[PDB]
């Protein structure tokens, strides 16, 4: 297993859900190679787990500013990829 | 245990100790293994490596003592944000039970100083965690990261000062509500006075038991009046704008 | 500064 | 005017608000040098005009899989730079 250390760069969550986000993004990265497909996988898993609807983006260079639901925001990194995931909808 | 007890709880002193041990290790750095003096040969590198290992191990374990109260400060973060969501969703200009609302307003003024204290604590914490990554800390998964809590804490402060201030300025309606409440209380107090001089059972011809019941009813309503007066006074002094 | 030095000054005995 | 032509990838939205997005984004790129700041600008502008909660994403290579309400989905690129701007909330 490639120990891709996770650092979370802005989040309004609980720690269990943040670590679940880290694990889901790690599994998506190990499963697919398309950033659009990674986002699709993570967002679909999150919609199944904590109910619709989420929004996720996967990429290396992107800056964001977003309004979300309270206790439903996260932004972390896995290796050389930035992983943002917020709830608005 | 000895050094920890001598230090006690002090984050800034802890950072001072960390920089002291870091600079001590930096000064200790050397390459020679034997210090030659005349025809005398003394081993110098073996003990040098052993005590460098000693320094490294003690420095590493000292770092582990800090992951605890940082968890305490994240718990403070959570207790702030989670409670503040409901607190900001709670109060409004209406709901004339505002005696509770003004109580929360006094609470938030009292917590302004605690917010400033926690802000300087967050500054010390961010310096300490900066030390932590430049001391090569393996970040646990359940560890909540610095930027998440700093962003959500800044959002908390922004929302607090955006909303709690606004509800505070529009208080003239609450001011006049307190005014009419207290003038009604004064009118009721005057009425209770007049009822007292009218009701004086000081004459002994009255039956003690029946007059006792009448005085008990009067004392119940008088305690109600005193409660009204004291609650109006406490609301006035807590709001402290009127 | 020190501290690490001053704690070391209370060696137990000799 | 920077003849970075407006080439558009995904569009579930109206043409007039296409052009609103295009001019506002031209202004945002021409004003700010940070992609994060430009995204904040466009999100704030679309919250002012087309109401919350719009979401703006500015980048150069990324994976996008988000849920938009109908008529509120744009994806396009400028020169090289990419822009995403959807609503959900």
């Amino acid at each position: 297993m490639c120990d891709r250390k996770a650092v979370i760069k802005n989040a309004d969550m609980s720690e269990e859900m943040q670590q679940d986000s880290v694990e889901c993004a790690t599994q998506a990265l190990e499963k697919y190679n398309i950033e659009k497909d990674i986002a699709a996988h993570i967002k679909k898993e999150f919609d199944k787990k904590y109910n619709p609807t989420w929004h996720c983006i996967v990429g290396r260079n992107f800056g964001s500013y977003v309004t979300h639901e309270t206790k439903h925001f996260i932004y972390f990194y896995l290796g050389q990829v930035a992983i943002l995931l917020f709830k608005s909808g | 245990e000895n050094i920890y007890n001598r230090l006690g709880e002090d984050l800034n002193k802890w950072q001072a100790l960390l920089v002291q041990i870091r600079k001590a290790r930096g000064t200790f750095d050397n390459a020679e293994t034997k210090k030659e003096f005349g025809p005398v040969v003394i081993d110098y590198g073996k003990v040098q490596s052993k005590v460098n290992l000693k320094y490294d191990s003690w420095h590493k374990e000292v770092l582990s003592k800090f992951g605890q109260m940082l968890g305490s400060n994240m718990t403070e973060f959570h207790s702030q944000i989670s409670k503040s969501r409901q607190e900001l969703e709670q109060h409004s200009v209406d709901t004339a039970s505002t005696s509770d609302a003004v109580t929360f307003i006094t609470y938030v003024q009292s917590l302004k100083r605690k917010i400033k204290q926690f802000e300087k604590q967050v500054e010390l914490y961010r310096n300490g965690q900066r030390l932590l990554e430049k001391q090569r800390f393996q970040f646990p998964p359940s560890w909540l990261y610095i930027d998440n809590i700093e962003g959500e804490w800044g959002a908390f402060n922004d929302i607090m000062r955006r909303k709690d201030s606004a509800i505070q300025q529009q208080v003239a309606n609450l001011q006049m509500k307190i005014v009419q409440e207290d003038r009604a209380v004064e009118s009721r107090t005057t009425d209770l006075l007049t009822d007292w001089e009218k009701t004086k059972p000081v004459t002994g011809n009255l039956r003690p038991e029946e007059a006792l019941q009448a005085l008990t009813i009067y004392e119940g309503k008088f305690g109600r009046l005193k409660d009204d007066r004291e609650k109006c006074a406490k609301a006035k002094e807590a709001l402290e704008l009127t | 500064s020190s501290i690490l030095s001053e704690v070391s000054t209370r060696a137990r005995s000799k």
